[PDB]
């Protein structure tokens, strides 16, 4: 647009509470594809999305899987003569480190909602608590 | 080796803390607890819903292609070769009139 | 020494689609959002963009004619969590025997002539009626005016 | 000169120093009510102007998943606890505190509560099922000197 | 000889899509997935039902629009969105377009428990790769 | 009744310096008719060029990023900002977290696609302590580690406790530390059967 | 209508041993142990024998939902060989392409 601009745009509301916030050590995000050049594309799109909010990413590649089968080709006998299919699944884990609990819906919420078709997640949460409060003190 | 007293004992306390089997048991009688802890194959959704529902679909097209929203060529196919038939005289008799009395 | 936790913000299901929101802006070389973006289908002038938008909402009605009058092949429930809004809906009177209870059903589902009988009928048999309920029933003659509500069908 | 808010004014109200002293919900919402309030939405109903505002809509409607995904999103057991599904021994009071009777139901306690698929109800129902099983057969069972309830 | 999925030799006459042009040893290499889901990924499940789905859902495609599909759908699934784009010829008038992505959106939504959308992108005519 | 003609493709009206998040806000099909890009793609034919972007199935086949852009991401995440909180500055390393939190709780999730969001796999959770976080006498630790089994790990000094039994992961999550609370109170305990070992 | 009478009886016999899956196993869990008396066991072991044969679920096969084809069937999207190379072959199974190696 031009000169024709929004003037004051509406913004969500968030209301801090007082529930103390979860702390994750750590969270792992698993995403599978068929297809490598997609987990590049996602790759970027969550290395650039987590630095623009501060937080701290890895990421390493785990090694692919290809389950192969293998079908009769023909509709009646010649045994001998068959057909083999396989599928590939290729891994891009993104390994965040030191997140509240906040930090961590509003950035999953962000990167699930925009997983392309195909691409399916594996988030794995690593909360750090305090020990109960009967175990701290023994007690008989 | 064999388990002393102290080894005995402390399994006990294991398996009560941990909701396992407590007492001795044969291997024949650990089916109950297997058969109580896990789903049967009856029970999963796998099994009961093999199939789709074979009637619905059937049914709903049908419908649909006397609705004129949906187009059988399948159907089209078939129902001329029915006319055809019928003016070659064969067509399928009716009910309780067929070929033998 | 005791580490100070941050205290977590909280904010609605759709807080995070509303700010995404409201990054964009409109596009200036597009039609509305509504009309399909092709330009074979794109409204040339005023009067197709409310021809393609009526005829939109009449295959919307032909869809939803389908599925409230054969409901037993939409009746499948795979979706969890359950989605309410996707499921055929019911609007005549499944209570048979003639009670208060009844007629509060009819006037739930707004029929007017229905609940009409069906009070005539139990103040015919004298059973008692509550006057809370005999004030549902003037709610919805009074709002509708003695006349059932305006609905198209076949 | 045409000041909106200075000058007189009609002053047959006054200033509401009590405020909607009677509660909205006065009654259960009527049809004039319920009515009136879906005319007040369509004043504002424009069409969507983007894929957010869509998405948005069906998000309020259920038809959308929320985010972050949650797998067992309005899945709630009952309102159950860990405790009423592990220690089940409970139920069994009614059952011989001692025999091959409370022997067999040791082990099926056990793995009811190592069962994940089945609510608490359900678990209850599995128990209260070998209690008449074993009423009806009150007279084989004491033949083999078992006393059950 | 091999048989499955090959448009064959004529005498140069025969228009095939690049789709059609391409047999099944050339899926990954230069056509790809006409549908994407993530039921086929390693330890996932429900390949079943989405393969069902898939099948039902490109049946009645050609059915709603007899003689207007220039070529095979394509079915995209994100999270519980089903999004089908499909390549349609430009010879209904457009207001008839409206009226069947409105009755198909709505009939499919209703009877998969998902929101459907129907993506259409209208050419003037079939598109050739090659003369076969 | 001539037939309908379709309007030129809006490319032609977008400027080069166009804010293209708003052309695309959400994640959309290829339309060669918005995409103001002369991509083409398709193995060429011999003396052929790739298709055309126009009726190609191919770039419609690929789920394209055009509205994840670095101009968009960058815009988007300076909105996100507001939501997310601040990591507490004190708990620079990982060996600081252990000092005051000992409890390491992992839980899953899992994101698919289909009309069920329903996932076996996300009840199950994993309590991870450290006996030396745990206040334990000598006694106690050795029939903590006992009554554990192979759960405890010598060589970290890590306790495990895996709990998917329940159906619920609050169940589930709530039932470790349960297990938890129990051993280490068994553990200080002495019965007089331990006098013999 | 369903492919043929035989996905038919089968899917009665999928729809009968999930009405009688709870019974047959709380029947069955007595049998499955040494810890009752054997009298109880036998006469346990015919009250399973009286429940209507349909409801054994050993008498379910997988057939492809497509074709009805009782063998050759692939268990993760219960298609047969023939059924699941056609829509291989055609690009429309996600994921799914020839194996090259
Ligand atoms: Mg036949
Ligand atoms: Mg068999």
């Amino acid at each position: 647009l031009h000169v024709d601009v929004p003037k004051d745009v509406t913004r969500p509301t968030i209301t801090t509470s007082d529930e103390p916030d979860t702390l994750y050590k750590r969270l792992s995000i698993l995403v599978k594809a068929h297809d490598r050049a997609v987990l590049d594309s996602y790759e970027y799109f969550a290395v650039l999305a987590a630095k623009e909010l501060g937080i701290s990413i890895k990421v390493h590649e785990p090694p692919r899987k290809i389950e192969r089968f293998t079908l009769l080709k023909s509709v009646h006998i010649f045994k001998k003569h068959r057909v083999q299919y396989e599928m590939r699944t290729l891994y891009r884990c993104l390994e965040l480190k030191h997140l509240t609990g906040s930090t961590a819906s509003v950035y999953l919420e962000y990167i699930q909602r925009n997983l392309p078709e195909g691409v399916a997640m594996e988030v794995t949460k690593t909360q750090i608590q305090q020990l109960p409060e009967h175990i701290k003190e023994p007690m008989w | 080796s064999p388990l002393s007293e102290y080894a005995l004992r402390m399994s006990r306390l294991s398996a009560r803390i941990f909701g396992e089997v407590a007492r001795s048991t044969d291997s024949k009688s650990m089916k109950v607890v297997s058969l109580f802890s896990e789903q049967p194959l009856a029970k999963k959704k796998e099994t009961y819903d093999w199939y789709p529902n074979h009637n619905t679909y059937f049914a709903l097209m049908g419908n649909l292609r006397f609705l004129g929203l949906y187009r059988d060529e399948h159907q089209d196919f078939k129902d001329e070769q029915r006319r055809l038939k019928k003016l070659r005289g064969k067509g399928k008799p009716r009910k309780g009139e067929g070929k033998r009395a | 020494e005791e580490i100070v936790i941050p205290k977590k913000k909280t904010w609605d299901k759709v807080a995070v689609l509303q700010a995404l929101a409201s990054t964009v802006n409109r596009d200036p070389t597009a039609a509305p959002y509504v009309f399909h973006d092709d330009p074979y289908l794109i409204p040339t002038s005023a009067l197709e963009s409310r021809s393609f938008l009526l005829a939109k909402k009449s295959g919307e009605t032909a869809a939803k004619f389908i599925i409230n009058s054969y409901p037993k092949y939409f009746q499948k429930d795979i979706a969890e969590p359950h989605i309410p809004c996707l499921m055929p809906e019911y609007f005549e009177p499944q209570i048979e025997d003639v009670s208060e209870a009844a007629l509060e059903e009819r006037i739930r589902l707004r029929k007017v002539r229905a609940s009409v009988d069906m009070f005539d009928q139990l103040l015919q048999a004298g059973t008692t009626v509550s006057l809370e309920t005999t004030n549902s029933l003037l709610d919805l003659l009074c709002y509708y005016g003695d006349q059932e509500p305006p609905a198209d069908y076949p | 000169r045409k000041y909106l808010f200075k000058g007189k004014r009609l002053s047959i109200f006054a200033d509401k120093a009590f405020a909607d002293e009677p509660p909205e919900p006065e009654a259960s919402p009527s049809l004039w009510e319920i009515e009136f309030a879906k005319q007040l939405a369509s004043v504002a109903d424009q069409p969507f102007e983007n894929g957010f505002e869509e998405m948005i809509q069906w998000t309020k409607e259920g038809k959308l998943w929320e985010f972050p995904v949650n797998n067992e999103a309005g899945l709630d057991d009952d309102g159950s606890e860990f405790h009423e599904h592990i220690f089940l021994d409970k139920y069994l009071e009614d059952f011989p505190k001692q025999g091959p009777i409370r022997l067999f139901m040791e082990l099926v306690t056990c793995g009811l509560s190592k069962n994940p698929y089945l609510s608490v109800k359900q678990k209850v129902e599995h128990i209260e099922w070998f209690r008449n099983y074993f009423n009806e057969k009150r007279d084989i069972l004491k033949e083999n000197n078992i006393a059950f309830t | 000889k091999n048989r499955a999925a090959r448009v064959r030799v004529a005498k140069g006459n025969k228009p095939v899509s690049y789709e059609e042009a391409h047999a099944p040893h050339y899926i990954a290499h230069r056509k790809g997935w006409l549908s994407l889901h993530t039921g086929n990924l390693d330890g996932e499940d429900h390949a079943a039902e989405r393969t069902l789905e898939d099948v039902f859902l490109r049946k009645f495609m050609m059915g709603t629009f007899p003689g207007c599909l220039a070529d095979q759908i394509v079915l995209k699934r994100r999270a519980n969105q089903v999004d089908i784009c499909a390549l349609v010829l430009r010879q209904l008038p457009a207001h008839k377009f409206y009226f069947l992505v409105g009755y198909s959106e709505t009939l499919l939504s209703h009877f998969y428990k998902c929101p459907v959308r129907l993506h259409l992108q209208t050419v003037p005519s079939k598109v050739v790769y090659k003369y076969i | 009744p001539m037939r309908r003609k379709a309007l030129p493709p809006r490319t032609e009206k977008m400027d080069t310096d166009q804010d293209w998040p708003s052309v695309y806000p959400t994640a959309a099909p290829f339309k060669p008719s918005a995409v103001p890009l002369p991509v083409r793609m398709g193995y060429p034919v011999k003396k052929g060029v790739p298709m055309a972007k126009e009726g190609n199935l191919e770039l419609l086949k690929i789920p394209n990023f055009l509205h994840l852009t670095p101009v968009a991401i960058k815009r988007h995440c300076a909105a996100l900002k507001d939501f997310c909180t601040e990591w507490p500055a004190a708990l620079d390393s990982d060996e600081k977290c252990e000092e005051h939190f000992p409890v390491e709780i992992d839980t899953a999730d899992y994101v698919s696609s289909g009309p069920s969001i329903r996932n076996p796999k996300a009840r199950a959770v994993t309590l991870r302590v450290k006996l030396s976080s745990l206040n334990l006498d000598n006694h106690a630790k050795k029939k903590l580690i006992k009554l554990v089994g192979e759960r405890y790990c010598k060589a970290t000094d890590v306790l495990t406790i895996t709990t998917d039994r329940c159906p619920l992961k609050r169940q589930n999550y709530d039932y470790a530390v349960y297990l938890l609370t129990v051993l280490y109170h068994e553990s200080w305990k002495t019965e007089d059967w331990e006098n013999s070992k | 209508y369903y492919v043929d009478w035989r996905m038919l009886r089968d899917l009665k016999r999928r729809k009968m041993a999930y009405e009688y899956a709870d019974e047959r196993l709380r029947i069955n869990s007595l049998r499955k142990n040494t810890i009752l008396p054997k009298d109880l066991q036998e006469m346990a072991g015919d009250e399973i024998a009286a429940l209507p044969r349909d409801s054994c679920p050993v008498r379910i096969r997988n057939r492809c939902v497509m074709t009805s084809r009782p063998r050759g069937v692939k268990r993760r999207w219960r298609l047969s060989r023939i059924v699941f190379r056609h829509l291989a072959d055609h690009g429309l199974l996600s994921g799914v392409q020839r194996a090259i190696w």
